[PDB]
């Protein structure tokens, strides 16, 4: 058997998407909304229906720890997951699975490679808003084992490169879990773009007329990264990362994106872009880089 | 209107792992303090959480009854917090109102399964608050707001107090030294961090025993920056503001270590 | 020879997406602007790129005529093109073929069928910038010859019930000429959603911090109809045409959308949507109606 | 300042095609009033045409000289029309800039190639105006405004070239009763579509001869709805504006049809 990454997906996580999808699951009602991103999501989601794979891997910016990188432990997680932010539009009743076996070798690796790494043992964890906005957005069947990774502290608490270091570590430690465990691995960068927004509240959310850019340059720094993902200049991308992050306060930070290019040895590989969309000004791109139809998503044998 | 003040701390290892000393004696400190405020008969508890945040415009718990159990997402380890609390809808909702005409948008959040963050169930479970003998008035950690607007904010909730003829006892929620350790520690071996971040806190400490308002204010922000002091000290400004800029001292219950950071318990005199 | 509608574009025309592009053939420049929106057509581009047509065949709200219907029967024009409106973002030089063979039978047609009809003779005649637009947006190398088609004053002269039943007639007539001819042809419906706009210019046009749904209700009706377009309910959304036409204040009122459905049989399929974005507070969705993937593109004998 | 003032037609028919009889007095006509137009011996032509569409903000024209070929997008089998319109650069300027001080939000348009409607063009070349000696401001036929913006902005010009001690000749470009007809006619065949187009054309023109702006004021919005006047007579709402809601009288030197559509071309008695 052989380990794969299938493909890393840039899936943001903002609530209001699954807000305006109307799911069962998800408390308050909505009359629609961000129908671009919600269309680009769709997109995504077939794209990885058709990827049938064994995990799926999220790293989120709302689960923030500061003793290392954590790792979902417990097979079961379920709960009521409220946004703290936006309680009218997202409390979400969740149940999912993890692949405890996946997230210990990637804990493993993690700690194998100088990082400190710790399993979540915890029952009653309830896992945070990010991880089941973006795990519903690009998988509403909920029927995927995953594996959630919190966001270390490192690039806000220490700065930005040393923070990023310890994401590529972080990257190339779950590369190595997931070739010596054999899983045919999807991995998701919970990451908005620019991330400056509105600090006034809409009287109705849904209303599309008061949804755009918080800011021109915040805009124009998100198309200026996408198209060059979108051309493959993933050396490009991440030589500009700093300077996008400090200008454009984007979510990049956390390290999501960093940790997936990191696992995927950063692919300088044309991405999929299936839309961008502002949520509360905030740019969201939902991209994919796809490993396997470009041949470099098999990782070599497992192990015993 | 202001009969009690408190600073707690909100990390949950004081109450989650007691009978590690350095944790366990601040949260008998803790429990101390939720004496000294049961003795002063409050009809209401001002809190404010640096754990509690919001982004958008300033939150204030209106939700009559907040009950369930909160798993820590640093220190799920430790154990689980089960909360069972109360807010005064009356006057947390004026409150709501009263932020505007004082320069800041507010709403309230009553929703079932809300997550009251960490420090505020802490408090509310070694102090006894968030009892409907002891209701909450929990106002939100903006990260936009100053110290400044923090204080506007207390002020502006002790108003809401006496226009309802209520005493208030003003509970602000949150760390001192925020040099977290990085690596997993003993428990029994955790210290303050840095000589540096615990003589600043000794200081500043100091400065709040003797009612050194004055002094205070010119101290927090460079203490803020320089000893990396939880949400800015924004949980003190909290009390400041509180009590109009004002008091005669302060009684230091409890001081110790939270992995690395640095937890105190003060009993503000009036 | 059977004459085939390949495919049916829904394929606005808002002169800042190529404003946003800076072509060679366009003046003014632009710091980019409306990406989402060009990345919908980049889309639109390519799928048109696959289909080899002889001829792309387009209906403009923006060559208005109140004797009848016209077509472009010269074999070659060009010229500046300057949007009146908007003169700052869409100053293009064009040039273009004339598929006049394909324009005479569809005049002859839609002569037939009742309609009264017109060639455009007149070789200094200056094609609409709607046009020109559209089909840049949609094929920017000027390539496959056009049938350039005016947008008749019947829904706003008459009501918009007789002139989309004007427009339902040119549609099917068209159908017919292009059988006839034996073209391969792909049509374009030149047609934004609603139209509700801004009044005021942003200072700095590209800025999309600036760039937004102009109405709540207008954005909803986008929305809608393109959904019950994606779920191939054509019957549904044209018994919607009339009261999303004067809520939303939608541009299909000019016709060419009503044309293009007509031409294509009202198909009861799935559209392809390629993006939905807002120009000055415009809806804009580009879709694809793929009637050679559905087998519903061959027209018949002769 | 306003020494002169004219309505004539927008459609090109008159000067494309004067042997058809009808057509060809309105060409006449329009070549008299130009003939009126000069001897007022104006500093500038204050235009507005009823087809110069504008749906954001008011447009003025601001190119000092325009020149090309224009063909109609309706009549285009009747000829070309060739143009070569001087603007007076510095009274549009100044049009612009006052506009907004009356609440209406304008721009000039200097742009080569820039689509100058048949209106325009066609009374240039039957009227000899939009020359050096007889240069123009042209204000845009902005969808949005009614009858009322549409005098406030001639009143505005007629001000802004007052200011600039500039005799001033108004122009209103457009037709009258706007029943076009639906096919093809034989042009030699051409009149009024129906005799209650003809009815309301002449009533109104009688009104305008008479002086009677009161009783015209009131005509003009049933003229307007009922005989599918030209852009709600806009065009003569400028001349009224232009001249302040105030002449003596007025001399229809021509009225005719233009495929259905009423023409007139009227001198006004200032
Ligand atoms: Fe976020
Ligand atoms: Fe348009």
């Amino acid at each position: 058997m052989q380990g794969e990454i299938i493909a890393g997906f840039l899936a943001p996580h903002p609530p209001h998407l699954v807000y305006g999808e109307n799911p069962p699951q998800n408390e308050p009602r909505s009359q629609g909304g961000w129908e671009v991103l919600r269309w680009a999501y769709e997109r995504a989601r077939e794209r990885l229906d058709a990827m049938k794979p064994d995990v799926l891997l999220v790293h989120s910016p709302h689960w923030i720890t500061s003793v290392g990188h954590h790792f979902l432990g417990v097979p079961e997680l379920s709960g009521k997951s409220v946004d703290p932010i936006f309680p009218n539009v997202f409390r979400y009743d969740f149940s999912l699975n993890v692949d405890v076996e996946l997230a210990e070798a990637c804990a493993e690796e993690g700690r194998k490679a100088g990082l400190v790494t710790k399993m979540m043992r915890n029952p009653k964890f309830r896992v945070d808003y990010g991880t089941i906005t973006t795990l519903h957005l690009i998988r509403p069947q909920w029927d995927i084992p995953v594996v959630g990774i919190s966001a270390n502290n490192s690039p806000y608490y220490l700065n930005t490169k040393e923070g990023m270091s310890e994401m590529d570590v972080l990257g190339k430690a779950t590369r190595e879990a997931i070739r010596k465990t054999g899983r045919k691995a999807v991995l998701l960068a919970s990451n908005t773009l620019s991330h400056w927004h509105f600090h006034e509240e809409p009287t109705i959310p849904e209303d599309m007329s008061k949804e755009y850019p918080a800011t021109m340059a915040g805009y124009q720094w998100d198309i200026r990264m996408i198209e060059l993902m979108r051309q493959g200049k993933t050396s490009e991308v991440f030589k500009l990362l700093p300077q996008f992050i400090d200008e454009a306060f984007a979510e990049v930070k956390s390290g999501a994106f960093t940790w997936m290019h990191a696992a995927m040895q950063y692919p300088e590989l044309a991405a999929e872009l299936f839309g961008y969309g502002t949520v509360i000004g905030t740019g969201n791109a939902v991209m994919e880089w796809d490993l396997r139809k470009a041949g470099l998503s098999m990782l070599g044998a497992a192990d015993q | 209107t202001v009969v009690s003040a408190f600073l707690v701390p909100g990390t949950p290892l004081p109450q989650l792992k007691p009978e590690v000393p350095s944790w366990g004696q601040l949260a008998a400190a803790t429990e101390r303090a939720g004496k000294a405020l049961a003795a002063s008969r409050p009809d209401v508890v001002l809190v404010y959480s640096t754990q509690w945040l919001a982004v958008l415009d300033q939150q204030w718990l209106t939700r009559p009854r907040s009950e369930g159990v909160h798993v820590d997402e640093n220190w799920y380890e430790f154990g689980d917090l089960a909360y069972d609390i109360r807010a005064d809808t009356a006057l947390a909702e004026a409150c709501v109102t009263s932020s505007p005409l004082h320069g800041v948008h507010a709403r309230g959040v009553n929703y079932d399964g809300f997550p009251i963050d960490t420090g505020t169930i802490t408090a509310c479970t070694l102090m006894g608050i968030g009892t409907d003998a002891f209701p909450l008035v929990v106002g939100s950690n903006n990260l936009y707001h100053s110290g400044e607007i923090t204080e506007k904010l207390a002020a502006l909730a002790v108003d809401c107090a006496k226009d309802q003829n209520k005493r208030v006892a003003v509970v602000g929620v949150g760390g001192l030294s925020g040099s977290l350790f990085r690596e997993e520690i003993d428990p029994r071996e955790d210290r303050i961090a840095n000589e540096e971040d615990d003589k600043w806190n000794r200081r500043v400490l100091k400065l709040i025993e003797a009612g050194d308002v004055s002094a205070l204010r010119e101290a927090m922000p460079v203490y803020a920056k320089e000893a990396r002091v939880d949400m800015g000290f924004k949980h003190l400004h909290w009390i400041l503001g509180a009590l109009k800029g004002k008091f005669s001292g302060a009684n230091v219950l409890g001081y110790g270590p939270s992995y690395g950071s640095g937890a105190a318990v003060i009993e503000f005199r009036l």
